[PDB]
C-alpha cells in the first residue's frame, strides 16, 4: 500500500513541490454518477 | 473498440464567428473525450481534454461541451488559422479509438468548374499504356462527380481522382481524374468523353475528344 502524496516528477526540472507542467498530483479524483454507464459505474470490491 | 462518429463529415463556413462540431458515441463515455486539431502537413495538437476543460496554450475562443453520448465542439470566434481537420478520440473505455475527423472548409461563392481534357501523349502510346486526364479548375464546393463515357457508355472503377487542397488566394479546389487504358483498348474505342456534374453548373458538362484528334 502506497499513500504518498508527493508531486510526481515527469520532467528533468525539479518538481519543487508545485504541480506545474511535468509535475502532476499522483492521486486523481474518481467521478461517479447514476447516469454513467455500467463500466464507469462504481463496484464495491472485497478480496478475502 | 467503442464506435464513435462525427455528425458533420465536412463543414463549410466563412472565417467569421460561427463553428460547431458533433461526435456521437455508441456507448456512454461519462465525460471522457478529447479533441485534436491536425493542420495539413502537421502533427495533431490536443485542443481540449474531457470535453469540459481547455488545454494549456489553446485560445479562449475554442470551447468544448457535451456529456455522455453527445459531445459538441463550438468555436465562438473563427480565424483562418483555425481551419483544420478535427478528430475526437474516446479514451473512457479500452481500446482507445479515434473519430474519422471533420474538415472545416471556407465558404466561398459557388463556382462552376472549368473542365480540361488531355489526350494521351505519343510517347505514352509508344509505351503501350494510354491515360486520359480530366482537369477541373476552381470549382467550389469540393464535392464533384466525374463520369467517363466511352462510346456513350459509363466507366467505373478504372479512374483515380486526385484533389488539391483549398487554394489560399481564392478558396477553390482543383480535381484531376485519370482514366487508364491499354493501347489495344484505346485503339478499339474512337470517342472518349467525360461528364462532370457540379452545383455551379446549371446542367452537367460533358467534354469529349476523338481518338487521334479526329
Amino acid at each position: 500500500r502506497d499513500i504518498s502524496t508527493e508531486i510526481y516528477q515527469a520532467g528533468n526540472k525539479p518538481c519543487n513541490g508545485v504541480a506545474g507542467f511535468n509535475c502532476y498530483f499522483p492521486l486523481r479524483s474518481y467521478s461517479f454518477r447514476p447516469t454513467y454507464g455500467v463500466g464507469h459505474q462504481p463496484y464495491r470490491v472485497v478480496v478475502l | 473498440e467503442i464506435v464513435l462518429t462525427q455528425s458533420p463529415g465536412t463543414l463549410s463556413l466563412s472565417p467569421g464567428e460561427r463553428a460547431s462540431l458533433s461526435c456521437r458515441a455508441s456507448q456512454s463515455l461519462s465525460t471522457y473525450l478529447a479533441w485534436y486539431q491536425q493542420k495539413p502537413g502537421q502533427a495533431p495538437r490536443l485542443l481540449i481534454f474531457g470535453a469540459s476543460s481547455r488545454a494549456s496554450g489553446i485560445p479562449d475562443r475554442f470551447s468544448g461541451g457535451g456529456s455522455g453520448t453527445d459531445f459538441t465542439l463550438t468555436i465562438s470566434r473563427l480565424e483562418p488559422e483555425d481551419f483544420a481537420v478535427y478528430y475526437c478520440q474516446q479514451y473512457g473505455s479500452s481500446p482507445r479509438t479515434f473519430g474519422q475527423g471533420t474538415k472545416v472548409e471556407i465558404k466561398r461563392t459557388v463556382a462552376a468548374p472549368s473542365v480540361f481534357i488531355f489526350p494521351p501523349s505519343d510517347e505514352q502510346l509508344k509505351s503501350g499504356t494510354a491515360s486520359v486526364v480530366c482537369l477541373l479548375n476552381n470549382f467550389y464546393p469540393r464535392e464533384a462527380k466525374v463520369q467517363w463515357k466511352v462510346d456513350n457508355a459509363l466507366q467505373s472503377g478504372n479512374s483515380q481522382e486526385s484533389v488539391t487542397e483549398q487554394d489560399s488566394k481564392d478558396s477553390t479546389y482543383s480535381l484531376s481524374s485519370t482514366l487508364t487504358l491499354s493501347k489495344a483498348d484505346y485503339e478499339k474505342h474512337k470517342v472518349y468523353a467525360c461528364e462532370v456534374t457540379h452545383q455551379g453548373l446549371s446542367s452537367p458538362v460533358t467534354k469529349s475528344f476523338n481518338r487521334g484528334e479526329c
